[PDB]
């Protein structure tokens, strides 16, 4: 068998959409340019545009709702505290800072620069056709005062304060409870603190170096900002197309023909524009049904591993998760998980069960291992050798048909 | 211009300049009702009372983009500041409307952190009001390390 | 033809069964660590509830029941032929969506012909136009259904992937205590076999 | 209550599919073919099949 003997601790980072931009659209300016004789040719068409603004607004509201379902899980927001003194474990890098020029931590300020939200410019050429965007409904301020919230309050009172009321607890006897639901014993800590309190810092200050040198991190959160721009921008170009007719100008249309032929030209260019009203319509609903489920990955995400442990393997970072830092992101959120991972291991001969006098005896949450001399009981997780007593074994059975059972004594306190 | 230009063209394609036959001048093509207006109203069965918030403009020039000198004579009242109901916020500007410090829960968004609702407890009962939305309340818990 | 060839599914496979077997579940959270494997059915058993007794005084009859239920899905799937159904189906609608396009060019869409050469043989240049825009908009038309019926389809799989991949993580190298989300009673371990598509 | 005495053992087997076949497409040669006199037409249609 093989057996670690030391540990170290580590913070993972994984970044995911939340929410997209929302965007509307006007077709009696799209459609046609402040034509009196365009309006009149495309209200014989029916209920195509109110079916667009309808779309149109559903994906707005339902991009409010992603944010409003992820951040806000609270409802009660907490003061952040003056001191950092948690027992070694320095929290200023992921907590907003008193006296602050900004109003959020120094990670999402670093990571906030990093994407770029951004004389014939194409804005113009969009607002002059009727293609808006709306600003969304919680501004960033509020989205950074809820994951302070989140923060001040997972650090100070655990992770109960999502399940009811808030219970003050000290910062070590939580590191103390978490590494017992790791499955090692509740001795490494006590007895390691300070290195876990050194780890955990310059852990936390690697992510800086990760982030701010080291590029493409966020790719994936840059792509949702680019595919609106994209998109605007290539149905604005579309208005430059014949589509059959004599020129893509309305005016050079209507100045050049008399009213009879008129429209067999106009609903040429009318049928196309609202093609292409169509087609952004639909990609615009399949993108939000993915951020809709993006953001429903997130929500779920930060109710199971903010606010409490998971034991899923894979989670939340590679190795056996403790806890888990929310970051506000310009249309995402932003994790920062702290795992527990083993480092070293040594090898380790081992038994299935001890035969005393006649009867077998079976471990208790460990394995028999000896270290060259006699045979010890340590757990799993951590080289942790104990003496082999009648408190740690139980007896059951003979020890006549055991497969690969060994000979030796068990220790009698009386 | 060229010296032979006569229009000049977008990137959609339509005519934002031309030059004037007689007198060899550049003059601007825009829309003359171009950017969003929005209304913001209650219920039409409750007390009718509308505000209108103008999208991404300053509202100290609110009648250049609307063109005031010919809008309807309803519609001027709407247009300007001889009330105190026109304040300015982060997604346009607000007429028709009384801003409040107080936060509330939020019943219709507008945008950037601000609602509006009907009814107010200052007399104000039929006009309705702007606040900035809640996102919570303070709780201050105390950390100690034996407690 | 897609990048990873099925050689390389199959030995991405056997890393993670001849790893799941002789190292634990320990493997994918750390580095592997060497176990036997009675100790590691004992340590699940445990996982389970029962205590670690039942394994050691009856692991001949547990060998010799997992060796033939085992065997038993030689017959569950030599014989049956509609258990992958769900992997079959997608394959077919790939087939039957690019032969119901070829199809469409068959059509006059309001023209005098579905050929582009009977029209341009017969008619001069300025009324052969008309006749030829209307095919254009015709095909543009079935290349666009074709297209978004792609997007949907590839969020449904993209969907049904994302749950073949937590499903992996959690059940190959890792053991569940969610109720029904890897077999029917209580999860032991679970073995990935690659397959076509899936 | 009720108490089991014994047990067995199962092996369940469960499909679900992962990825489909990777297609592309050709406008120039789908819409018109070898005719270069519908390619110039198919240009003023704007940017669709990009
Ligand atoms: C475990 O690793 C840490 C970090 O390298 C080191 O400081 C510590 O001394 C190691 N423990 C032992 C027992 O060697
Ligand atoms: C925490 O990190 C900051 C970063 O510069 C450092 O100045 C400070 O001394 C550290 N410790 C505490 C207890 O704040
Ligand atoms: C344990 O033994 C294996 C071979 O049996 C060897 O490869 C490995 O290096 C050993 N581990 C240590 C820590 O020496
Ligand atoms: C094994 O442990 C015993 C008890 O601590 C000790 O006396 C002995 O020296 C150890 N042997 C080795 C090889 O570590
Ligand atoms: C343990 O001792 C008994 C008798 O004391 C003997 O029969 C048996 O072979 C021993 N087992 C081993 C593994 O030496
Ligand atoms: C055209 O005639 C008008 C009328 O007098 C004059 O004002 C203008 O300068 C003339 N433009 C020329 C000569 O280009
Ligand atoms: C307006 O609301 C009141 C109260 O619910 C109701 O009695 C009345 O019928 C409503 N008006 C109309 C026109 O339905
Ligand atoms: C609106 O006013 C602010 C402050 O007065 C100014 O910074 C901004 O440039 C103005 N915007 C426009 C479009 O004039
Ligand atoms: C509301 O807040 C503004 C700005 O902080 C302040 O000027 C005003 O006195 C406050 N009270 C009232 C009643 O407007
Ligand atoms: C439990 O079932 C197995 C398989 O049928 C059988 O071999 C075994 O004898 C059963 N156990 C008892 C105690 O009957």
């Amino acid at each position: 068998i093989a057996i670690p003997t030391n540990f170290s601790i580590s913070v993972t980072t994984e970044v995911l959409p939340v929410s997209m931009t929302k965007t509307s659209v006007d077709c009696n300016m799209y459609i046609c340019g402040d034509s009196t004789e365009c309006s009149n040719l495309l209200l014989q068409y029916g209920s195509f545009c109110t079916q667009l603004n309808r779309a149109l607004s559903g994906i707005a509201v339902e991009q409010d709702r992603n944010t409003r379902d992820v951040f806000a899980q609270t409802k009660s927001i907490y003061k952040t505290p003056n001191i950092k003194d948690f027992g070694g474990f320095n929290f200023s890098q992921i907590l907003p800072d008193p006296k602050k020029l900004s109003y959020r931590s120094f990670i999402e300020d670093l990571l906030y620069n990093k994407v770029t939200l951004s004389a014939r410019d194409l804005i113009c050429a969009q607002k002059f056709n009727g293609l808006t965007v709306l600003p969304p409904l919680l501004t960033d301020d509020m989205i950074a005062a809820y994951t302070a919230a989140l923060i001040s309050g997972t650090a100070t009172a655990g992770y109960t304060f999502g399940a009811g009321a808030a219970l003050q607890i000290p910062f070590a006897m939580q590191m103390a409870y978490r590494f017992n639901g790791i499955g090692v014993t509740q001795n490494v800590l006590y007895e390691n603190q300070k290195q876990i309190a050194n780890q955990f810092n310059n852990a936390i200050s690697k992510i800086q170096d990760s982030l701010t040198t080291t590029s493409a991190a966020l790719g994936k959160l840059q792509d949702v900002i680019n595919q609106n721009a994209v998109a605007l921008n290539t149905l604005v170009k579309q208005l430059s197309s014949n589509f059959g007719a004599i020129s893509s100008v309305l005016n050079d249309i209507l100045s050049r023909l008399d009213k009879v032929e008129a429209e067999v030209q106009i609903d040429r260019l009318i049928t196309g524009r609202l093609q292409s009203l169509q087609t952004y319509v639909t990609q615009q609903l399949i993108r939000a049904a993915e951020i809709r489920a993006s953001a429903n990955l997130a929500a779920t995400k930060m109710s199971e591993c903010v606010l409490g442990q998971s034991k899923r393997v894979d989670f939340c970072g590679k190795g056996y998760h403790l806890m888990s830092f929310p970051q506000a992101a310009p249309h995402g959120v932003v994790f920062l998980h702290v795992t527990y991972v083993p480092s070293q291991q040594q090898n380790f001969t081992t038994a299935p069960a001890i035969c005393h006098n006649g009867k077998a005896y079976f471990p208790r949450e460990g394995v028999f291992v000896m270290n060259g001399t006699h045979w010890f009981i340590t757990q799993r997780n951590f080289y942790s050798p104990q003496v082999i007593t009648t408190d740690n074994t139980f007896e059951s059975g003979s020890c006549d048909v055991v497969i690969g059972i060994i000979n030796n004594t068990v220790y009698d306190p009386l | 211009f060229q010296p032979f230009q006569q229009f000049g063209r977008d990137v959609s394609d339509f005519t934002d300049s031309v030059r004037d036959p007689k007198t060899f001048e550049i003059l601007d093509i825009s829309p003359c009702s171009y950017g969003g207006v929005s209304v913001i109203t209650p219920g039409t069965n409750t007390s009718k009372a509308v505000a209108v918030l103008y999208q991404d403009v300053n509202c100290t020039d609110v009648p250049t983009m609307i063109h005031v000198e010919q809008v309807s004579s309803d519609w001027r009242v709407y247009a300007f500041n001889s009330y105190g109901n026109m304040f300015q916020t982060q997604a346009g500007c607000l007429v028709g409307a009384i801003y409040e410090n107080t936060t509330y829960e939020c019943d219709i968004p507008i945008g950037a952190g601000i609602c509006a609702k009907f009814g107010s407890d200052k007399m104000g009962q039929e006009s309705i009001v702007a606040y900035t939305m809640s996102i919570g309340e303070d709780q201050s818990i105390a950390y100690s390390n034996n407690i």
